[PDB]
RNA sequence: UAUGCAAAUAUAAAAUUAUAGUAAUUAUAAAUUAUAUUAAAAAGGUAUUGUUGCCCACCAAUUUUUAUAAUAAAAAUAACGUGCAGUAAUUAAUAUAUUUAUAAAAAUAUAUUUUUUUUUUUU
RNA sequence: AAAAUUUUAGGAAUAGUUAAUAAUAAUUUAUAAUUUUGAUUAGAUUGUUUUGUUAAUGCUAUUAGAUGGGUGUGGAAAAAUAAAAAAAAUAAUUAAUAUAUAUCAAUAAUAAAUUAAAUUAAUCUAUUAGUCAGAAAUGGAUGCCAGCCGUUGCGGUAAUUUCUAUGCUUUUAAAUAU
């Protein structure tokens, strides 16, 4: 019984009325970290592990957890959860293929306050509407291929700009100035 | 005397506080919050 | 609470030890004596360490291992752990 | 700026000290700061970050087997090439060229 | 002690402390929200 | 908070929390938080000629 | 003495040191300290019965951790030998910058008082 | 078939590789895919009703169990010791007892001291600490030594702080270490 003192335990055997049936998993280990490495060379080019790692998820502190009620709930009743996503349309290099950058919502509880992050997906437009920065309606589907679940449901917002922009021969969007950060300094002059 | 000189009274009407007081003396951040019995260091404790 | 000083006992209260060498060091100012100091050999995962500890305790007949307890600060800057018993 | 501005932690004062630093610890400070200075001119210190390469990773040019000054210490790997280079750049930095800007020059430069 | 931990310069009000608790994990878990997608207890 | 958690002092922590904080993170306009500095002055002697299909 | 290069106190932080394993802390400001030309009256202390007070680096042994740069780094430390760097302290100190070097440190260029003050409302 | 939640102080690229065609292609077609909104390698780690502390948003635990294919059996690979699941006639239920082994659990100093056990009398003979500050001291040594040290600190012939002897102190599941 886990709300006697440690003097006041007769049996270990059973809860005599009521209650919760408890096992004290000792929470207290002094647990270690032991260090197998130099601290010149370690075995990784990113990252470093000098302590203790803190491992589980949603075990984790501070808890990161689902939050079901954001935007896409708020507009849709969804049979199952993630099942209707609302985006935008960013590239497309694929025949019949729209890749859509999504938002999500996440909830701290211990600060209590939601953060939203962004998630990417393939979906299958067959007949190949959707322009770059099309705002879309996305479903999930049928497995189509390794990695396409979703299908273009409906074009909400389409890109006007962008399809006169593709109808005189250019390129729908400008393509990025720079690309990804690098560690290095390119000195390329003229 | 300087003990006589700073006597303070209170009233015992309601028997303890009826709301929290938050107060510090200098650099000691006191608590002196409503409770069923009295609670607190045992010096803390004979003074209330 | 100072938990760098306990590194040799990796999360454990007590630990087994084996006698290498008995020398003996100056303590801090203003004390003055000669403090015993113990090096100590034990092995983890097949790594042997060197521990270095105060030897407070009681030594009979010629014995080889102690058991190492971690305490409070002592007159001498360095050594964290203490003599239990010797085996 | 490169380098460090301080060593440790030089404005420790109680809260509200109405100066970045007392006159105290920042002597404490300068001391070490002077020492660790001191050392990287009396052992002929050189530092290189060359471009296209990581920059976090500075090539130690003072320990190069042509640079350095120890005649004992195994000094360093680096690419033939790019050591030719670095010793080049290190000999050329030296004498000050006219028309060129007047760039501080030292003992221990060399 | 400017490399040093914040202090309040009073207590805080813990009718306060508590009403700001009401969505946190305790309070969640009694409502339902996390899935439960294991066994659990037994 | 326990001890052996990041590094041995406890603001370590703490400055890992940050790395989690809610009102913290990475969007748009706050961008590699976590090394700013590896790709500081990385473009400057980069000349990229912008981008015009449009008179 | 601002045409190359050069982010950087104006503060978002969780006890001091320490490249984030070393020692057990550190830092701090108003008590006290006899001579600055008023018809005798304004003054500073890293000491704490207080200058015969304290402290600073190099220069040996050793102890211990490691990210081994003339001669690795850092921390404990009570010898020997140089001096006299600091406490407005015998050319005031402090921070950055550049140079210099038995060792504290010293020279110069800027900011500045955790340095002591000297004061023309059109002559 | 998917969606959410995913760790390392100081952080760079990853790759039988994406999407369309189709029961195609070790050389089909294409301006492909993953990454700084932190990837892939690499360390640590058994993932989303289990604990401890707490007045409380927190902090701090939770085991264990799914490790590729190669005549592919089978409804389903979960298929090479390690039960405590009655397994095609009611074996048996007067049974819960299992002797001396193990693995990781499973909190036993159970009126710890005076009037006796509405028994079936079976297991056990059971103790520590302090003694400057702060409940409790005197002799004797020792002389900056030996030693004490939770902590300020103690030890310089008178030590209420060391050692020893004897008493004396405790609010009685022990001190000590983590
Ligand atoms: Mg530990
Ligand atoms: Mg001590
Ligand atoms: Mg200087
Ligand atoms: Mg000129
Ligand atoms: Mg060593
Ligand atoms: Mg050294
Ligand atoms: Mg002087
Ligand atoms: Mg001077
Ligand atoms: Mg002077
Ligand atoms: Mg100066
Ligand atoms: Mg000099
Ligand atoms: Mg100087
Ligand atoms: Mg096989
Ligand atoms: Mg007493
Ligand atoms: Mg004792
Ligand atoms: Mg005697
Ligand atoms: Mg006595």
């Amino acid at each position: 019984p886990w709300w006697n003192f440690q003097t006041e335990h007769r049996q270990r055997c059973v809860l005599m009325y009521g209650g919760a049936r408890t096992k004290n998993t000792h929470n207290a280990n002094h647990r270690v970290f032991i260090k197998k490495y130099k601290r010149n060379a370690f075995p990784n080019r990113t990252r470093h592990h000098w302590a203790v790692s803190m491992t589980g998820v949603l075990s984790q502190r501070p808890r990161r957890m689902p939050w079901p009620y954001d935007l896409t709930s708020l507009i849709f009743n969804q049979p199952r959860q993630g099942s209707d996503k609302i985006g935008y349309v960013v590239g497309t290099s694929m025949l019949k293929t729209a890749v859509v950058a999504t938002n999500h919502m996440v909830y701290y509880p211990k600060f209590n306050q939601r953060v939203s992050r962004t998630k990417r997906f393939f979906a299958h437009d067959e007949d190949l509407a959707c322009v770059e920065g099309d705002l879309v309606h996305i479903k999930q589907c049928r497995k189509i291929s390794k990695y396409k679940h979703y299908y273009v449901f409906s074009i909400l917002e389409p890109n006007v700009e962008g399809r006169e922009r593709l109808k005189l021969g250019l390129k729908a969007v400008p393509p990025p100035l720079f690309g990804y950060p690098v560690s290095r300094r390119i000195v390329k002059l003229n | 005397r300087e003990a006589f000189s700073n006597i303070i009274a209170v009233d015992l009407e309601q028997e303890g506080p009826m709301y929290p007081v938050r107060v510090n003396a200098d650099g000691v951040r006191v608590l002196l919050y409503p409770a069923r019995r009295i609670v607190a260091n045992f010096r803390v404790a004979d003074i209330l | 609470l100072f938990f760098l000083r306990m590194w040799f006992l990796y999360g454990c209260c007590l630990r087994f030890v084996l006698f290498v060498l008995c020398y003996y060091m100056s303590p801090r100012l203003p004390s003055s004596g000669n403090r015993r100091v113990l090096y100590a050999v034990f092995y983890l995962y097949n790594f042997v360490w060197m521990l270095r500890c105060f030897f407070c305790c009681f030594i009979g007949l010629v014995m080889s291992l102690f058991i190492i307890e971690g305490g409070g600060f002592v007159d001498l800057p360095g050594v964290k752990y203490y003599t239990r018993i010797v085996s | 700026r490169w380098a460090a501005k301080f060593y440790g932690q030089v404005t420790f004062g109680p809260r509200n000290y109405p100066y970045p630093s007392s006159r105290w610890l920042a002597r404490r400070f300068q001391m070490k700061k002077h020492r660790i200075i001191k050392r990287f001119r009396f052992r002929r210190y050189k530092l290189a970050a060359v471009a296209n390469l990581p920059f976090a990773k500075m090539i130690r040019v003072g320990m190069l087997p042509e640079l350095k000054s120890s005649k004992t210490k195994r000094g360093d790997v680096v690419d033939p090439t790019l050591s030719g280079q670095l010793v080049s750049a290190v000999k050329n930095t030296g004498e000050k060229r006219k028309g060129q800007r007047t760039r501080p020059k030292s003992k221990y430069q060399v | 002690h400017r490399s040093g931990k914040a202090r309040a310069f009073v207590f805080r009000d813990p009718s306060l402390r508590m009403m700001r608790a009401g969505s946190g994990y305790q309070q969640l878990r009694r409502m339902g929200m996390p899935m439960q997608v294991g066994m659990g207890w037994r | 908070i326990a001890h052996w958690y990041c590094g041995h002092k406890f603001r370590h922590r703490f400055m890992r929390d940050k790395r989690f904080h809610p009102s913290l993170q990475a969007s748009h306009d706050a961008r590699n938080r976590f090394s700013k500095r590896r790709h500081f002055k990385t473009n400057r002697w980069n000349y990229q000629q912008a981008y015009r299909d449009m008179p």
